[PDB]
């Protein structure tokens, strides 16, 4: 549910 | 090594060749094969390490989820069985990982940077083994995952700026094993509140490159916060 | 046979399993493991694997698509070398399709529905491999396409109405085959509109529901129409 | 370029 870190769009 | 008969300089052009096709299975090996070369990795080489295998252990995740929801509302074997499967192969890319930094990536980083880095994804990868532990070595499994995010934590405030994007994607993510792993959501939204006012009042003394780094790794934060509270 | 000692029946559960969580690999080597049971395969059967490899061999051609285009720009043996790779697993998954087909769906298929659907994979397959030919057997690789295509419109237009959605999705595939790989435009812009006008001309006669078949397909005849007109 | 056949969304 959370957001752990991604790579930009 | 199935790679090892590869020049190091050929598998990280092929990793970026794979990132493109979106081949993220051939650009993990790739990118195992130019670990066990022997030689630390780059900036560069880092971020294709840490795409490769979030996206083969990303895809794996998703899986499981999708697995292990169907498993709950029957609860034959085969939802079981396939479900564990598909966890056995997540385990042994988290191990593929762990396995990497502990010979010899993390041991041979000295920078902050780089060593961060390496710790940070240590953390991630025992978090990952984390959500699909269920016997008697979750516990060990959650604080090997506590203690490498803690010792990142402890370089990152000493070595670097509040807003360098590696502190906060790190903070991030120990907020969300805060959250999701050790039923700590009070400590979660403590950590994410701070890692973004610090970030906040160190904006001031960015590029407008690195104030975009930054905000960005900010907004997540920033959604956590409103999701949590 | 990996897939031996698994039951038919499971094999077929784990399959859908798959499809659920997006694992498509996982899907084929199940479907492959069912056909090797040796017995025919059901409409929904039949599905599944057309399903589980087309999305395998699907993820390849645009890996293969974005290579080949890095490729061509270009002219190290790099990009060559790794569009090789990925050419190769292209090339072994349409033949392991072709050589279920071979042995032996095709040969049992005694209906129209189920021959003509297994005629029209054969098809699709030796047009894959037609997409990456290059040496001396292109052309007989796109006569192999041509000949499985060919009986099977013969098939359709003596033993189904116009609208069914086989009949519609092999028309649909043999006129791309015409325009993309043979260079008969015109050919495929003549079989896209007959197909369409002579489906319209039989919707009267179909349910909601089979209505809603027919015009899914034949909306994509319309685009492909729109593109080449 | 063209459409082949695809499953419905
Ligand atoms: C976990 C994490 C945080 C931040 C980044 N990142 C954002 C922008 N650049 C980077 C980066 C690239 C290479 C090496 C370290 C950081 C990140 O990217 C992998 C991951
Ligand atoms: C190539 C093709 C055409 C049409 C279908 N299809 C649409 C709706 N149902 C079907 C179908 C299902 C199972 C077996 C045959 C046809 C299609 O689906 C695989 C493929
Ligand atoms: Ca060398
Ligand atoms: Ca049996
Ligand atoms: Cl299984
Ligand atoms: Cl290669
Ligand atoms: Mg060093
Ligand atoms: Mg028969």
């Amino acid at each position: 549910r959370p957001s752990s870190w991604r790579q930009e769009k | 090594g199935a790679m090892g008969s590869m020049e190091r300089a050929s598998l990280i052009q092929k990793a970026k060749l794979a990132e493109q096709a979106e081949r993220y299975e051939d650009m993990a090996a790739f990118m195992k094969g130019a670990v066990e070369k022997g030689e630390e990795l780059s900036c560069e080489e880092r971020n294709l390490l840490s795409v490769a295998y979030k996206n083969v252990v990303g895809g794996q995740r998703a899986a499981w989820r999708v697995l292990s929801s169907i498993e709950q509302k029957s609860n034959g074997p085969e939802v079981r069985e396939y479900r564990e499967k598909v966890e056995t192969e997540l385990q042994g890319v988290c191990d593929t990982v762990l396995g990497l930094l502990d010979s010899h990536l993390i041991k041979e980083a000295g920078d902050a940077e780089s060593r961060v880095f390496y710790l940070k994804m240590k953390g991630d990868y025992y978090r990952y083994l984390a959500e699909v532990a269920t016997g008697d070595d979750k516990k060990r499994i959650i604080d090997s995952a506590r203690s490498a995010y803690q010792e990142a934590m402890d370089i990152s405030k000493k070595e670097m700026p509040p807003t360098n994007p590696i502190r906060l994607g790190l903070a991030l993510n120990f907020s969300v094993f805060h959250y999701e792993i050790a039923n700590s959501p009070e400590e979660a939204i403590s950590l994410a509140k701070t890692t973004f006012d610090e970030a906040m009042a160190d904006l001031h003394t960015l590029s407008e490159d690195s104030y975009k780094d930054s905000t960005l790794i900010m907004q997540l934060l920033r959604d956590n916060l409103t999701l949590w509270t």
